[PDB]
């Protein structure tokens, strides 16, 4: 499960 | 970094971002909101990318100490590295809550802000429950779950559902439910009613925007499809 | 380190590299030097792969600086910023060679170890010689052509054509001349005879260490075509 | 130009 990276 | 302008300290953590320097972009990062005035959009930005880069690092080294300790457990040194990688971790995550407990969040009115600050703090209370053990994991898990919960009311009143705070937001906390919380179906309704309600909002959006929403979805998605 | 077991200390190196921490790494090999014992062919490994790893990066984070400090050269803070890497670098390139100065390079006796130890010395003198301006820059490049002169001097006596660390040392030095020392005539030249005679001594290798003579020759080729 | 990787 990923969570939300730092930049797109 | 008391002696140096908060412009400069701003200016150099863009810098180290773009030198792959993290733990200097965390420090001079540190040093801006410890100057005591809000942080703009892209400052907190910034404040994020520094400091998610650096307990990435040692999330990465721990999880891989940790197995190697496992498998030793089917001399003390192993156990002890292990350790001192999850101690500097801890002081990572505590350095941030600090940041925000002192005085980020109680200054934050937009929701934007508030909202963004509070992710934060579920997040590093979530890398803290990651290595606790026993009663102080429930306490950690507590504090991470109250933190999210307290983004997630705001965000449903006052952004839209495609709002990317609000998608990552819905996005980190979802998987602390299904690696934290132990729960699973929790993680996957709220996965999948947060993707459902951004695309019946996509209409709204200019092409850029459209981007942005898009991608989290397609983050969001991913989990559902590992998870079912 | 001083309070921790060589042994330990080695071992922590080994699961700093699993674990991608590389400072730690250095630092474990530091304290491991520092016991005072000479060091195994494993053991000079990890001290190597440790620091080329830190400073490594440290030279990448300086190329990003430079090149943004001269574009904006076509307030102080890029430079300043560039400065304090540069200083980053230059401490543990001398904490390095400090090591090898005291005590590794004069108890290394057996061709191996002597040679591996003043290619290093030739590689952190050449690391300087990076960001160093000026007179300083002349006897800075001098100290690295000395160190690696010497390793040449001595692998050309004392180890066939194909061994690693005799073609790893020519490669460097090729590397020095092209990169330092404005002589891209005598890179090309060491190159090129580097590996032609590498070539007429594989029939003398079995598989494993074909393999290893063959992917350094094969760097070699990589420059040459890349500098002809 | 490259120099030698600390690993193969
Ligand atoms: C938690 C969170 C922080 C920032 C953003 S963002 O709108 O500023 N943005 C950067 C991070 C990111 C990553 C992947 C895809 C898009 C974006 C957009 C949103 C959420
Ligand atoms: C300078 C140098 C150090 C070590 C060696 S090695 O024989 O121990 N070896 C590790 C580094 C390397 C990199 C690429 C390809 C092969 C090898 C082998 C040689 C030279
Ligand atoms: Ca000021
Ligand atoms: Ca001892
Ligand atoms: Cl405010
Ligand atoms: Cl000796």
């Amino acid at each position: 499960a990923g969570s939300i990276p730092g930049r797109r | 970094m008391g002696s140096m302008e908060r412009a400069s300290l701003i200016q150099k953590a863009k810098l180290a971002e773009q030198a792959e320097r993290y733990e200097d972009m965390a420090a001079f990062m540190k040093g801006a909101v410890e100057k005591g005035e809000e942080l703009s959009c892209e400052e907190r930005n910034l404040l994020s990318v520094a400091y998610k880069n650096v307990v990435g690092g040692q999330r990465a080294a721990w999880r891989v100490l940790s197995s190697i300790e496992q498998k030793s457990n089917e001399g003390p040194e192993v156990r002890e590295y292990r350790e001192k990688v999850e101690t500097e971790l801890q002081g990572v995550c505590d350095t941030v809550l600090g940041l925000l407990d002192s005085h980020l969040i109680k200054e934050a009115g937009d929701a934007e802000s508030r909202v963004f600050y509070l992710k934060m703090k579920g997040d590093y209370y979530r890398y803290l429950a990651e290595v606790a053990t026993g009663d102080d994991k429930k306490r950690i898990i507590d504090s991470a779950r109250s933190a999210y919960q307290e983004a997630m009311d705001i965000s449903k009143k006052e952004m839209p559902p495609t709002n990317p705070i609000r998608l990552g937001l819905a996005l980190n906390f979802s998987v602390f439910h299904y690696e934290i919380a132990n729960s699973p179906e929790e993680a996957i309704s709220l996965a999948k009613t947060t993707f459902d309600e951004a695309m019946a909002d996509l209409h709204t959006l200019s092409e850029d925007s459209y981007k942005d929403s898009t991608l989290i979805m397609q983050l969001l998605r991913d989990n559902l499809t590992l998870w079912t």
